[PDB]
C-alpha cells in the first residue's frame, strides 16, 4: 500500500521540443479555420490529450517542419523572442491578420542543468487552455469577405545566428487594426505571450 | 465574475442564434465535444449519435424561440436540473421583437466580449460530463418537445458565468416575465471524446 | 560504491578470522579456482551451466559479506600466478538508485564505466560484491502497479545486462550476499550457479574462533596472566581425558558445544559480554573468565527465548 | 530579426 | 522470427534424438495424424473438439520447442503425401515484424501441399518481463483467424508451466505435461559436456559410448561401457533434475573432486555420481 511521485523535470531543450510542436498545431488550426487554405483537405490527429487540426500540404507540412526544428534551435540558444503570422490578401496583399507570438527564453539555462518543479500535466493543460482560446478567438475575428494569403515574421534579437536561405525583412504593421490579447503561457523557461491584431472593421 | 453584453441596436429571432452559437461555443470551451459544432461538418458510434444528440436541441431550441420569448436561458453540467456541476446562464430578459445591422455582427461583437469576458479560464480540464439546456417560456405556449419544470428554481452554487445583455433600450417592466415558466431540454446532453 | 585495493592490511587474518565445519569454504574457493581456469582449458561455456557468478545465503549476521571478502582476499593470493592486483566494487544498490532518469544514467554511466574499464586490466583481477540480492529483487514483478517501473526495472536488468557484459569477460568475480533465502529474484536467483548455504557455525568452528578470540585477549593482556590452548584434535588425541592441563581445553569444548546455533556475529561478539557483564573487572585471570563466557552464552539462549 | 521564407501559393 | 523448410536436412535427424519417459514419440503422432485428418474435411467443429495448438509445458529446455521441430520433421516424413512440402517458422517472444509475419504464414498457408506450421517459443512468457501489447493481441487474433485454414499447425510452446492465462491454452484441445527427460537423455546431456571437456582435453581419451552405441554393443560392460551403469547410477536418483541444474551438474563434480587442470574422465565420472549423491540428499 503505497505510490510515489517521481518527477521526471523539464530541460531547455525539452521546453523547445514542446513549445515548438505547440506553435506547428497552434498554428495548423489558425490557419484551417479563418478558411486562409483549404480546409476540407485536412484531417485531426490527438494531441495535448485533445484533438487537433493537422494539414496534407507537403509544402508548408516541410516548410513548417524546417520552422519548427528551427525554433527548437533558437529555443534552446534563447534566440528568438517574436513569433507573429501576418495574414494579407491575395493580390492587393493588404494585411488583415496578424497573430503576434512574443518569447521568453531562459538565458540562465546555461547554468539551469538543473530541472524545475511543473509538470507535464501544467504545461500539458495550459497549452490546451491557448488551444481552446485561440480557437475560441474565430467567433469574433471580422470574417474574410475574400480569399487571403499570409506570411511568417518573427525576431530574433541576434542578426548573427542566421542560417542560408532566411532573409531580412520589415515590421508590417496594420494602419487600422484593433489588438487583442490571449491567455499567457510559459515553461519556467519559455514564455510566450499572444495578442492578434487585425483589420478595424470599415463600417459598423 | 459577471459580464453583461452591450448593444446599440435591438433585435428578432436574433436571440435564436444568439443562444444558439453561444451554446455551442461553451460545450467546445468545456472540452465536452473535440471541435466546434460550426467546424464538426467534417465525420458526417457515440460521436454522430451525441452529434445528432445534440443537433435536436438545436433544432427544437430554434423551434422554441420562434414560438415565444426567452428571458433566461440555462445551460448545465452534471448535476442534476436542480444542481449543476457548473452552469452559464444567458440572459435575454432586456429585449422585445427595429435592427437593420447584421445578426453576424453582433454575434461577434458579443463573443469578442466574452473573450473580453475572459472567462473559460481554468486549466483544470474538466472530465466528459452531462450537459442540460433549460429557458424560460410563455406560460401556455403549448410547447411539446420542452417540458416544464414548475418547481424549478435557479441553483446558486457553481456559478461559471451569467452572460447578461444591453440593447440600450430604457426600462421595461418584470411583470411580462412573472407569467413566464422554466421548460428543461427532455434529453440531457452527453459530451464525448476520445 | 567504493572502491578497494586487493590485498591491504584491512584483509589480513581476515580469512582465518571465519570458520566453516566442512571447510566448503573450500569447496566455494577452488570452485571458483576453477570457474576462472575454465576460460584457460579452452571452454565453451552455452551448452553447459556455468558462469561467473555467486550467491551465498542462510541466517544473517552470518559473516557472509566478511565471508564474500576473505573469499576474494584468499583468491587473490592464489591467483598470484594469473593476476597481479585487481579491484573489489562495493556496488551499494540502496546507494545506486535515484530518482529521475538522467540520475539513472549518471548512475550506470559512472559506475558500470569504472567497472568495466577496470576489467579492462588483464593483470588485474576482477571482484564486484551485491551486499543485498534483494535489492535487486527491490522490483520483484508482483504488482499491478509495481511502483512504476518504467525506471526502476530498465535499469535493474540493465544491471544484470551490466552483469552479462561483465560476466562476457574471463576475469570476472561476481559476489551476491542475501541474509534472506525466502524472497529473492526470478531470473537472477535463476542465473544461480552458486546457490551457497550457510549454517549455524557448529562446535568445531566455535571451539577454534574461542581459541582466537582467547588468545586475543591474551596478547592484547586483557587475560593478564598467560596460559596454553588447546586444539580439538588434540583434545581428541589424549582422549579428552581430564589433566590438570587440558582442562581448560574440556571446558572450551563443552562451552562450544553446549553454544550451538547462536551466529558467527554473536559468538565472536561473546568475549565483549564475558568480560562486560559478568566479570566486570580489569582482570578475568582464568576460570572466572570462563564462568563468565558460560553464564554469557547462557544469557543469549534465555533471551532468544525471552524475545517472545 | 526579421526574417522571411517562401510562402507558397 | 526464423524460417525452416520441412524434412530439409537443418535439422534432420532431431526426431529420435529426444528419447523421452511416457511413447510420447508414437503418442504426439497421434496429434496432428488425427488433426490433419479432421482438417480436411471441415468437420463438426462447433461439436468435435480440435484445435491445431501443440503445448506442453515443464522444466524448461527439455527437448520441447526441440521436438516441436523435430515434430515437423517426422510429421512431413509421414504425410508428405497430403504436403509435398511445407513450412515451419519460429515466432519469437524476443520482438513489425508480427504483421508481415503471419502476412508470410498466409502465403505459407496458400497451398494445399504445404503443410504449415506455426512455432512460437514461450508463449506465455509473453507475461513475464511486463508497448509490444499489439504484438500480443495481433498474434492472438491471427491464431484464432488462420485456424481454419487446413494446412495450418499451430505449434504452441508453454516455457511456463500452469501459469498460463485466458487467451492462450485454455483455448487448448490437447495438451501434456512431461517430467525429467530419461536415463537416455540425461545421458546425450552428459554427453554434450563431455565432448565440450574432450575438446581440449578439459577431462582428458574415450569416445562417448553413445546411447544407441551401447545398444549395438549388446552391454559388453568394459573399458567405457562402464558408462552405462554408472550413467544408470548417475541416473539412478537423477529423476528431478532441472537442465539448468542437469549442465549444471558436470561442472559442479570438476569443481569437487577435481581441483586439478584434468583427470582422467573416470574419477571425473565417481565425482559427478557423488555430486548428485549431494544433489538428491537435498
Ligand atoms: N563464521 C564466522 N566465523 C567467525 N566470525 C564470524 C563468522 N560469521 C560472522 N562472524 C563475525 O561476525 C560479524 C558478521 O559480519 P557480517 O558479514 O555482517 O555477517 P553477515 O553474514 O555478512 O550478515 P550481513 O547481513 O551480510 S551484514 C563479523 O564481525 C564477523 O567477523
Amino acid at each position: 500500500a503505497l505510490q510515489l511521485s517521481r518527477e521526471q523535470g523539464i530541460t531547455l531543450r525539452g521546453s523547445a521540443e514542446i513549445v515548438a510542436e505547440f506553435f506547428s498545431f497552434g498554428i495548423n488550426s489558425i490557419l484551417y479555420q479563418r478558411g486562409i487554405y483549404p480546409s476540407e483537405t485536412f484531417t485531426r490527429v490527438q494531441k495535448y490529450g485533445l484533438t487537433l487540426l493537422v494539414t496534407t500540404d507537403l509544402e508548408l507540412i516541410k516548410y513548417l517542419n524546417n520552422v519548427v526544428e528551427q525554433l527548437k534551435d533558437w529555443l534552446y540558444k534563447c534566440s528568438v523572442q517574436k513569433l507573429v503570422v501576418v495574414i494579407s490578401n491575395i493580390e492587393s496583399g493588404e494585411v488583415l491578420e496578424r497573430w503576434q507570438f512574443d518569447i521568453e527564453c531562459d538565458k540562465t539555462a546555461k547554468d539551469d542543468s538543473a530541472p524545475r518543479e511543473k509538470s507535464q500535466k501544467a504545461i500539458q493543460d495550459e497549452i490546451r487552455s491557448v488551444i481552446r482560446q485561440i480557437t475560441a478567438t474565430v467567433t469574433f475575428l471580422p470574417l474574410l469577405e475574400v480569399s487571403c494569403s499570409f506570411d511568417l515574421l518573427i525576431y530574433t534579437d541576434k542578426d548573427l545566428v542566421v542560417p542560408e536561405k532566411w532573409e531580412e525583412s520589415g515590421p508590417q504593421f496594420i494602419t487600422n487594426s484593433e489588438e487583442v490579447r490571449l491567455r499567457s503561457f510559459t515553461t519556467t523557461i519559455h514564455k510566450v505571450n499572444s495578442m492578434v491584431a487585425y483589420k478595424i472593421p470599415v463600417n459598423d | 465574475c459577471m459580464v453583461p453584453v452591450v448593444f446599440p441596436g435591438p433585435v428578432q429571432e436574433g436571440c435564436c442564434q444568439f443562444t444558439c452559437e453561444l451554446l455551442k461555443h461553451i460545450m467546445y470551451q468545456r472540452q465536452q465535444l473535440p471541435l466546434p459544432y460550426e467546424q464538426l461538418k467534417h465525420f458526417y458510434r457515440k460521436c454522430q449519435q451525441a452529434l445528432a444528440e445534440l443537433e435536436s436541441v438545436l433544432s427544437h431550441l430554434e423551434d422554441f424561440f420562434a414560438r415565444t420569448l426567452v428571458p433566461r436561458v440555462l445551460i448545465l453540467l452534471g448535476g442534476n436540473a436542480l444542481s449543476p456541476k457548473e452552469f452559464y446562464e444567458l440572459d435575454l430578459s432586456l429585449l422585445a421583437p427595429d435592427q437593420s445591422l447584421s445578426t453576424a455582427a453582433c454575434l461577434r461583437r458579443l463573443f469578442r466580449a466574452i473573450f473580453m469576458a475572459d472567462a473559460f479560464s481554468e486549466l483544470q480540464a474538466p472530465p466528459l460530463m452531462g450537459t442540460v439546456v433549460m429557458a424560460q417560456g410563455h406560460r401556455n405556449c403549448g410547447e411539446d418537445w420542452f417540458r416544464p419544470k414548475l418547481n424549478y428554481r435557479v441553483p446558486s452554487r457553481g456559478h461559471k458565468l451569467t452572460v447578461t445583455l444591453s440593447c440600450g433600450r430604457p426600462s421595461i417592466r418584470t411583470t411580462a416575465w412573472e407569467d413566464y415558466i422554466w421548460f428543461q431540454a427532455p434529453v440531457t446532453f452527453k459530451g464525448f471524446r476520445e | 560504491a567504493n572502491h578497494w585495493v586487493l590485498p591491504a592490511a584491512e584483509f589480513h587474518g581476515l580469512w582465518d578470522s571465519l570458520v566453516y565445519d566442512v571447510e566448503v569454504k573450500s569447496h566455494l574457493l577452488d570452485y571458483v579456482m576453477t570457474t576462472l581456469l575454465f576460460s584457460d582449458k579452452n571452454v565453451n561455456s552455452n551448452l553447459i551451466t556455468w558462469n561467473r557468478v555467486v550467491l551465498l545465503h542462510g541466517p544473517p549476521g552470518t559473516g557472509k559479506t566478511s565471508l564474500c571478502k576473505a573469499l576474494a582476499q584468499k583468491l587473490t593470493i592464489r591467483l598470484s600466478s594469473r593476476y597481479r592486483y585487481g579491484q573489489l566494487i562495493e556496488i551499494n544498490s540502496h546507494s545506486l538508485f535515484s530518482k529521475w532518469f538522467s540520475e539513472s544514467g549518471k548512475l550506470v554511466t559512472k559506475m558500470f564505466q569504472k567497472i568495466q574499464d577496470l576489467i579492462d586490466d588483464k593483470d588485474a583481477l576482477v571482484f564486484v560484491l551485491i551486499d543485498q540480492v534483494e535489492s535487486l529483487t527491490a522490483a520483484r514483478n508482483a504488482c499491478r502497479a509495481g511502483t512504476e517501473p518504467s525506471d526502476a526495472i530498465r535499469v535493474v536488468n540493465a544491471v544484470l545486462t551490466q552483469i552479462d557484459q561483465i560476466k562476457r569477460h574471463s576475469n570476472v568475480v561476481i559476489l551476491t550476499t542475501s541474509n534472506i533465502t525466502e524472497k529473492i529474484d526470478v531470473a537472477f536467483v535463476d542465473r544461480a550457479d552458486i546457490k551457497q548455504y550457510i549454517g549455524p557455525p557448529s562446535a568445531a568452528a566455535i571451539f577454534k574462533i574461542y581459541l582466537s578470540c582467547l588468545e586475543e585477549l591474551m596478547k592484547c593482556q586483557i587475560i593478564y596472566p598467560r596460559q596454553q590452548l588447546l586444539t580439538l584434535r588434540e583434545l581428541e588425541m589424549i582422549g579428552f581425558i581430564e589433566n590438570n592441563v587440558s582442562k581448560l581445553s574440556l571446558l572450551l569444548n563443552d562451552i562450544s558445544r553446549k553454544s550451538e546455533g547462536l551466529s558467527g556475529r554473536v559468538l565472536r561478539k561473546l568475549p565483549f559480554l564475558a568480560h562486560a557483564l559478568y566479570v566486570q573487572a580489569p582482570t578475568v585471570t582464568i576460570e572466572g573468565f570462563l564462568q563468565a563466557l558460560s553464564l554469557a552464552v547462557d544469557k543469549q539462549f534465555e533471551e532468544r527465548k525471552k524475545l517472545a | 530579426k526579421i526574417l522571411r521564407l517562401s510562402g507558397k501559393p
